[PDB]
């Protein structure tokens, strides 16, 4: 199956920018390359067929090139209508498949996390189940590293996170970390740690509360 | 102008058959090529298959054997089967014509063997319920539910502000979801705060005071 | 317009029919030669309503609208006319959307007759492509 390589996985932009966004193919191809762009909530749009022949009703601002195994979709001065997912698909020879995609954000200047860590609810507790709750709040940009501790320990089992989409209100972006153990273990130890680290610090934020105090 | 549409079973329990039609409204269904596309949840898609005006099909040989693709002339729709799924065929369906000029809205399936659970909504408040520095926020967390969606909201709406929502990942076959709220200092504990989550596919919806 | 061998070749390849869903170069440039002399022009009525216009003999019962052809389906949602330009654009694409039905390129009667199981690669040897 030919494989469509993307780059760069995500690409932060100003609208009024244009950029310009890469798909390579495994094969040679020739023109049987397309784009489509896909919006959160939304199905995907075509935007070029063919490599760079456009699209009746698609916006003068995207265009694209290329042939053989190297292709580009650009477009000329982005508006804010236009960010999300860019994907480049083969129609070439069968199965047709999907480049790995290309995320178009907005560019904005960056913001540390707000965080703000919570103990297991005495319901939780009742039940048998403990949560710790890690929220990493209104940040940018969207790369951050959170590292839960336990005892002065790093732990990795039993943590699930969730992030947002790129804030409608400000560009920013926001997390979310939960570390689920049972109530037995929770009790087991005393401190427990959400360290944060982001481009904002060289220091990571930490954010901790011992069950031996308050 | 030509419009698609896809609806079916939206939880499929593994070993079983998922089944989805997509009817098309505008033109014939044997005036075009129809096609069926699947978008697993990191931005992975698949084109599962189509078939074109003789009849003939185009299948994904990851799929090979375990799909079909049909369509009803006098219907005017085409449909997708896909046999003895397991987890990881949990995704959005997407049925679209040969040239991806027209697009279905898509369609949510899930393969899951979990009932029906109502969730359990928990307050998350600082530790010794005492604020630091002029802001606070609090936090709901909902855990063990099934299926998607909750609705949560805070103080019945009247708090609307300074609220990130997170999507629910999946935990032990259930949904977990939480939902922080940043207020003033002077607002809480002064002014009562409530998480109200709730439930349609379970009937239910609890309210819980930080 | 009237395309020289070659020069169809060198357009066709631009367009991407090389290798297209498994059919080389030669296929599509005998097939051309068979159908239409390289004639963009060239149309052909029928017995019924329906004409084949275009470089490959493109039929408006099934695949362009002329909007005077009885039972037509338009499944390349193209205007006929398009199938006459000098630009092949069309054409192929339109082309491209016949063979990746199941039948490939027996859709072209004279495909099958004149160029399946042949030397078809001789079509483009002595070209600069």
């Amino acid at each position: 199956d030919i494989v469509l390589t993307q780059s760069p996985a995500t690409l932060s932009v100003t609208p009024g920018d244009s950029v310009s966004l890469s798909c390579r193919a495994s094969q040679s191809i020739s023109n049987n390359l397309h784009w489509y762009q896909q919006k959160s909530h939304e199905s995907p749009r075509l935007l070029i067929k063919y490599a760079s022949q456009s699209i009746s009703g698609i916006p003068s601002r995207f265009s694209g090139s290329g042939s053989g195994t190297d292709f580009t979709l650009s477009i000329n001065s982005v508006e804010t209508e236009d960010f999300g997912m860019y994907f480049c698909q083969q129609s070439n020879s069968w199965p047709y498949t999907f480049g790995g995609g290309t995320k178009l954000e907005i560019k904005r200047a960056d913001a540390a996390p707000t965080v703000s860590i919570f103990p297991p609810s005495s319901e939780q507790l009742t039940s048998g189940g403990a949560s710790v709750v890690c929220f990493l709040n209104n940040f940018y940009p969207k790369d951050i590293n959170v590292k839960w501790k336990i005892d002065g320990s790093e732990r990795q089992n039993g943590v699930l996170n969730s992030w947002t989409d790129q804030d409608s209100k400000d560009s920013t972006y926001s997390m979310s970390s939960t570390l689920t153990l049972t109530k037995d273990e929770y009790e087991r130890h005393n401190s427990y740690t959400c360290e944060a680290t982001h481009k904002t610090s060289t220091s990571p934020i930490v954010k901790s509360f011992n069950r031996n105090e308050c | 102008e030509v419009q698609l549409q896809e609806s079916g079973p939206s939880l499929v329990k593994p070993s079983q058959t998922l089944s989805l039609t997509c009817s098309v409204t505008g033109d014939s269904v044997t005036s075009d090529f129809w096609s069926w596309i699947r978008k697993f949840p990191g931005n992975k898609l698949e084109y599962m298959g189509y078939i074109s005006y003789s009849g003939s099909t185009y299948y994904h040989p990851s799929l090979k054997s375990r799909i079909s693709i049909t369509r009803d002339t006098s219907k005017n729709q085409y449909y997708l089967q896909l046999n003895s799924v397991t987890t990881e065929d949990t995704a959005t369906y997407y049925c679209a014509s040969w040239g991806g000029d027209v697009w279905g809205a898509g369609t949510t399936v899930t393969v899951s063997s979990a009932k029906t659970t109502a969730p359990s909504v928990y307050p998350l408040a600082p530790v010794c319920g005492d604020t630091t520095g002029s802001s606070v926020t609090l936090g709901c967390l909902v855990k063990g539910y099934f299926p998607e969606p909750v609705t949560l909201t805070w103080n019945s709406g009247s708090l609307s502000s300074g609220v990130h929502t997170f999507p629910a990942v999946l935990q032990s076959d259930l949904y977990t979801l939480s939902s922080s709220v940043t207020v003033t200092s002077s607002t809480w504990p002064s002014q009562s705060i409530t998480c109200n989550v709730a439930h349609p596919a379970s009937s239910t919806k609890v309210d819980k005071k930080i | 317009k009237v395309f020289g061998r070659c020069e169809l070749a060198a357009a066709m390849k631009r367009h991407g029919l090389d290798n297209y869903r498994g059919y080389s170069l030669g296929n599509w440039v005998c097939a051309a030669k068979f159908e239409s002399n390289f004639n963009t022009q060239a149309t052909n009525r029928n017995t019924d309503g329906s004409t084949d216009y275009g470089i490959l003999q493109i039929n408006s019962r099934w695949w362009c609208n002329d909007g005077r052809t009885p039972g037509s389906r338009n499944l390349c949602n193209i205007p006929c006319s398009a199938l006459l330009s000098s630009d092949i654009t069309a054409s192929v694409n339109c082309a491209k959307k016949i063979v990746s039905d199941g039948n490939g390129m027996n859709a072209w009667v004279a495909w099958r007759n004149r160029c399946k199981g042949t030397d078809v690669q001789a079509w483009i040897r002595g070209c600069r492509l």
